[PDB]
């Protein structure tokens, strides 16, 4: 799960929810888990939230890459993927394009 | 906002004496949104909208 | 006022000190929020304080962005607004709820900072000019 | 023989002075042309663009990472080439005519420029013989000359990468009927699109046979903007090859508004002044 | 300018010292003749170096933080916002007319903090912490930072209990 | 009015000052004289805290920085060529172009005397019959009458021969490159018979 | 290794007297409140890089040490990071202690290859 | 190393060819 | 030397109308930047200008 | 010496076709900003261009 | 300053009192707007200079009604 510029709230509230339905497990159980989280919260600066979906991809990749599995990769809102690098775009003076959106959309 | 606070926070009634302010706002092209008059709709206590 | 703090940086003062404002606030909030009691903040006209961080940044030349609003712009809010949380049982159990007051322009919440402030905040407070003068007071969409 | 004949030719240097969003400044190249074809010393190549009198705007063909501040510029003499010839026919290559469908180099091909002036007045005529695309309702409706050219143009999954593969397919089917001064080598520029897309287009056209005839140029989603601006101008290099020889070809540009999306990309990168919808001049 | 010829210019190259010996005892007293149309030259010190809108760019200022309260001679406090390599660009709080090209900026090495605690109950501040009601200063109050990091996800539970805005719309 | 032809050609606001100082200083044929003066002055704003910072402090005025200029260059065999450049530069406040027109100005006197520094990077140290039969193999790298300054250097990673390096170009003429490009020839023939 | 020039918000022009890190690549900050890491973006020319900052630059000096890593943000990898909350960085977030990696690798990466694609959908 | 200072030069005009003109043309004898 | 204060008031001197600068910011380099209060056609470069 | 005027049209000598140059403007030190009347690729940063 | 530029051509437009000659001089500026936007930029800073308004609409020229004053 790459939570992309995720509230914080309901951040917490997915992974309570995760630990109650089961899909993560607590404690000395942990390795019978069944995904990993990587959150990059509204909190945060527009660099950290431009690149936690690729940190979600590299967690995933490993998975496909070494372990040869079929991976579910969750990227929770890409568009706030779009936006932190629109704002990252910003950041580094590059020229808008179109409706506001970095030139390398 | 800066410049019309900066003038327009001079014109109240202190403890000493008062100044009622009428001030017409020129609305361009009617647009109530445009930010010359909207930034002047918080600074005063009676907004009197001429519509067209 | 036995309970209420007001943190007042009206429109005289200069665009840092507007701009400054919610986080004095929010600081003074987080005593409550951080030692176990409750807290309750109202950002009013938090699109007063994107005014002036917008002015402070284009007049330090910063890069501008839709509205002339910088790219930090939604951090801005969304690192204020963040920190009105609901602290753990460990923490001491305390909380802080935010209130942003955003005023849109006829309606118009396709504007830059009122679709930040959305997707920032757990909800909004509709208050639609129509059904004010329809007797509907508070005008509650 | 390679022995007797071996000169390492006096190599013009030049130093990358700043690098980023996808354009290099390179101090030096004192006699470098525009538009000519430079490599960087990690290998990537570039197009030198903006020939300026302290430096020289590069455009990077490839991803700027691999670049530092300070890496040698070599120029290769000569305006951005790709190989075309019939050495091309069957070939997945990327946006600089480099295959990289992994059976090896282009043997039998001839470098050539993607970027050549259109013919003239006087060298075209009217377009008379016809070009079947096996498409009924455009074989009835629309119908294609050959030398004509034609707009697919439609909304996001309305059928048009459908209808350049039909097009393309009953080119194979035609071919197999027809003398050898009537048949049409058909290349398929895929720009900014997914690559597993092309992979699955590949193996289509190399499971109905149709790759016999198809050069594939693919400048990817991921791949830099200056190779999906170029990658049409490629592939229109390459099926010149056999607009210029007397034989047929026809060419898919597949979302040229990928190009152009890509090329404005380029251009606000290099801070120019952008137009209607954000577009340069 | 190029950079491999002009880092060679760090070894001497003269081969003549005809000039060097002599303006060398020469340079001290042409300097001291205008030492008082001089101004002492600022290292961790800042000097306003321009001032317009409420924007001073302060050349000097070595060791700032970003986000630092700057304050003038004038008493007024600064912010340090952008910390560029030859000034550091401060937003005023306050009137920019008392503030002058030459003035002297001290940092004071505290990032902006506010008056918290339980005195500041019932009170009007500004922006800043200060109190603006006219009944004294806030005391049974420590300081604090205004750019606290927000509590994590593991710093939270879940929003449970009601709060009652006593509005029948919302509340219901 | 009627300067000379400057040698090469530069690009702009700090070689330009450099070819119209070499214009002036070739009508007055004191070419290496003020050449020397700006080693001088490059030293002395090594030298100094005092000098330099009428060069990187903006509060200094303009008159305190003329006057000390034209005050402290009054004699001692400046030229006028010199003296009237440091007060055209201390006029500006623009005394920090120094450094980049002294470069310029190099550039521009190398290339009036038609020369050329190089570096030869040989595996081994060389003999006086290894470097005659190398630098009739140098001159073919130039292309006029212009006498490189022979520049030695060691690597022993070269398995013999020369890499010449004119900061403009690089020629390698090395064994250990040549046997670089062999085994990709082979390997590229290998793969297609 | 190198030292900060230019603080602009988040963006922190980072001057290396030395040898340049890459494009992407990751940058610690030495001596701070919590653990910045910056990521170059561009090379401005004059031996600086322009860095893009994972966290807050509240809190930075001219001339705070910048180290280079030599590689970009390499975060903890494997079967260990299951159940786990990292951040971009790769740090944990869940205070569950470290992360038991398989591996580090850097999250930035080339899309796999058009020999390496499958073509069955 | 001090002379990493004078290493841009921070010009506050463009033509100051056209000054630096007006005064070493007058040094020619 | 002694550069006027923000928001001062200048006084033109050898204008033919009395031409009345106000001071808006300092620009860095001994050099204020100033809005008139009437017009400037007729302003020369050089002409002095006195601070009140 | 002796630019060349505005609209005057320029000859590159040694390209693939006949390269005419067309004078625009008066860059200022002794350049002249030329618009292109065929391709440029193929241009050399010190080719000799004659003025017709 | 582009109100500016119209602002101090239209106020020279003015009846002068029986001291100064009681001359006059009526202004009758032209302004295009694009496709009935009057909401433009030139448009409303002249709307706001001037007295009246003598506004032709397009769609009433092509009814008959010529001079098309709305
Ligand atoms: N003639 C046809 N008959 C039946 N189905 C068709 C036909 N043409 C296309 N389709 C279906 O329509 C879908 C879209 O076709 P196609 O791939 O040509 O769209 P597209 O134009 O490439 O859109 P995009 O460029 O967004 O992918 C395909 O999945 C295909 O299955
Ligand atoms: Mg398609």
């Amino acid at each position: 799960f790459a939570g992309v510029g995720e509230r914080t709230r309901e951040g917490n509230d997915l992974y309570r929810e995760m630990i109650e339905s089961g899909v993560i497990k607590l404690g000395a159980e942990r390795g019978n888990s069944k995904c990993t989280l990587v959150y990059g919260q509204m909190n945060e600066p527009p660099g950290a939230r431009a690149r936690v979906a690729l940190t979600g991809l590299t967690v995933a990749e490993y998975f496909r890459d070494i372990e040869g599995q079929d991976v579910l990769l969750f990227v929770d809102n890409i568009f706030r993927f779009t936006q932190a690098n629109s704002e990252v775009s910003a950041l580094l003076g590059r020229i808008p394009s179109a409706v506001g959106y970095q030139p390398t959309l | 906002a800066t410049d019309l606070g900066g003038l327009q926070e001079r014109i109240t009634t202190t403890t000493k004496g008062s100044i009622t302010s009428v001030q017409a706002v020129y609305v361009p092209a009617d647009d109530l949104t445009d930010p010359a008059p909207a930034t002047t709709f918080a600074h005063l206590d009676a907004t009197t909208v001429l519509s067209r | 006022m036995r309970y209420t703090i007001m943190v007042s940086a009206t429109a005289s003062d200069a665009a840092p000190l507007q701009f400054l404002a919610p986080y004095s606030g929010c600081a003074m909030a987080e005593y409550f929020r951080d030692t176990g009691k409750h807290g309750l903040i109202i950002y009013d006209d938090l699109s007063k304080q994107s005014v002036a961080y917008r002015q402070m940044s284009l007049l330090l030349r910063r890069p501008p962005g839709r509205e002339a609003f910088p790219g930090d712009v939604f951090y801005l809010h969304s690192r204020l607004l963040e920190r009105a949380a609901k602290l753990s049982k460990e923490l001491g159990g305390g909380s802080l709820t935010a209130f942003p007051v955003i005023e849109t322009q006829a309606g118009d919440v396709s504007a830059y900072i009122a679709t930040n402030v959305i997707s920032i905040t757990d909800g909004q407070i509709f208050l639609e000019t129509e059904l004010f003068y329809k007797g509907i007071r508070p005008a509650l969409n | 023989e390679w022995e007797k004949s071996y000169q390492p030719p006096v190599i013009h240097l030049g130093r990358v002075l700043s690098v980023g969003d996808g354009i290099a400044r390179v101090y030096g190249l004192k006699s470098v042309q525009a538009g000519e074809l430079v490599c960087f010393d990690s290998g990537v190549k570039g197009m030198a663009l903006n020939l300026q009198a302290d430096h020289v705007g590069v455009v990077v063909f490839g991803n700027d990472s691999v670049i530092h501040q300070g890496d040698l510029v070599y120029r290769t003499g000569q305006i951005v080439n790709v190989p075309i010839g019939p050495g091309t026919l069957g070939r997945v290559t990327d946006g600089l005519g480099q295959p990289i469908d992994g059976k090896g180099p282009l043997t039998n091909v001839r470098s050539s420029l993607v970027e050549v002036k259109a013919p003239g007045i006087i060298a075209r005529q009217s377009v008379r013989e016809p070009l079947f695309t096996g498409v009924k309702a455009v074989d009835a409706l629309v119908p294609i000359g050959r030398g004509q050219r034609e707009l697919i143009i439609g909304d996001r999954q309305t059928g048009k990468t459908a209808v350049a593969i039909d097009a393309i397919i009953h080119q194979k089917n035609c071919n197999e009927q027809v003398p050898k001064a009537q048949r049409v080598y058909c290349v398929y520029v895929a720009v900014g699109q997914k690559r597993s897309t092309v992979a699955q287009l590949v193996k289509l056209f190399t499971q109905t046979g149709a790759m016999r005839y198809t050069i594939m140029v693919s400048a990817t989603a991921s791949d830099a903007a200056p190779l999906q601006f170029l990658a049409p101008y490629s592939g229109c290099a390459m099926a010149e090859y056999f607009r210029d020889t007397g034989k047929h070809g026809l060419i898919i540009y597949d979302d040229l508004s990928k190009q152009s999306v890509a090329y404005r990309q380029m251009s606000l990168l290099l801070r120019r002044p952008p137009g209607r919808e954000a577009f340069p001049g | 300018a190029d950079a491999k010829a002009l880092d060679e210019l760090r070894k001497p190259k003269f081969s003549s010292k005809y000039l060097i010996q002599h303006v060398s005892q020469k340079l001290i007293p042409a300097v001291k003749e205008w030492e008082k149309s001089y101004q002492p030259p600022v290292i961790h010190l800042g000097r306003v170096l321009s001032v317009g809108d409420g924007i001073a760019r302060v050349y000097g200022l070595k060791s700032v933080q970003a986000g630092e309260l700057v304050c003038f001679d004038s008493g007024v406090k600064g912010m340090a916002l952008n910390l560029q390599a030859d000034h550091v660009g401060v937003v005023v709080f306050g009137n920019d007319s008392v503030i002058h090209q030459g003035d002297l900026v001290y940092r004071t090495g505290q990032i902006v903090n506010v008056p918290i605690g339980p005195g500041t109950l019932g009170r009007v501040t500004d922006g800043l912490g200060q109190p603006i009601d006219g009944k004294g200063p806030l005391t049974n109050v420590r300081s604090s930072l205004v750019e606290v990091k927000a509590p994590g996800i593991i710093a939270r539970q879940s929003v449970r209990e009601p709060l009652f805005t006593g509005v029948k719309a919302v509340d219901a | 009015l009627k300067l000379p032809t400057a040698p090469l050609q530069l690009s702009g606001t700090s070689a330009q000052i450099a070819t119209l100082l070499w214009q002036v200083a070739a009508k007055e044929n004191q070419l290496d004289k003020v050449q020397d003066e700006l080693y001088q002055f490059i030293e002395l704003f090594k030298q100094h805290s005092e000098l330099r910072r009428l060069a990187t402090d903006p509060f200094v005025p303009t008159l305190v920085r003329t006057k000390i200029i034209s005050s402290v260059l009054k004699d001692s065999g400046a030229s006028e060529i010199t003296k009237k450049l440091f007060e055209a530069l201390a006029d500006e406040g623009a005394l920090s172009a120094l450094l980049e027109v002294t470069v310029n100005y190099e550039e521009l006197m190398l290339a009036h005397k038609k020369e050329v520094y190089c570096t030869v990077i040989t595996a081994e140290p060389l003999d006086k019959l290894e470097r005659v039969e190398l630098t009739k193999k140098a001159e073919k790298f130039v292309d006029a009458g212009f006498k490189l300054v022979m520049q030695e250097k060691i690597d022993k990673k070269l398995l013999g021969g020369f890499v010449i390096e004119f900061s403009d170009r690089r020629v390698d003429m090395s064994t250990a490159k040549k046997v670089e490009e062999f085994n990709n020839f082979v390997n590229k023939l290998v793969l297609s018979i | 290794a190198g030292y900060v020039s230019q603080v602009i918000g988040p963006v922190v022009d980072v001057r290396f007297d030395g040898e340049l890190p890459s494009i992407l690549s990751s940058l610690e900050v030495e001596g701070h409140s919590v653990r910045l890491v910056l990521e170059v973006a561009q090379h401005m020319g004059d031996n600086t890089v322009r860095c893009i900052a994972m966290d807050s630059t509240d809190g930075l000096v001219r001339g705070q040490k910048v180290v280079d890593t030599g590689s970009p943000i390499k975060v903890p990898v494997g079967r260990g990071t299951l159940g786990r909350i990292m951040n971009v960085i790769g740090e944990p977030v869940d205070e569950q202690g470290p992360i038991d990696a398989a591996d580090i690798w850097s999250i930035h990466r080339e899309a796999p290859e058009f020999t390496e694609q499958s073509t069955e959908q």
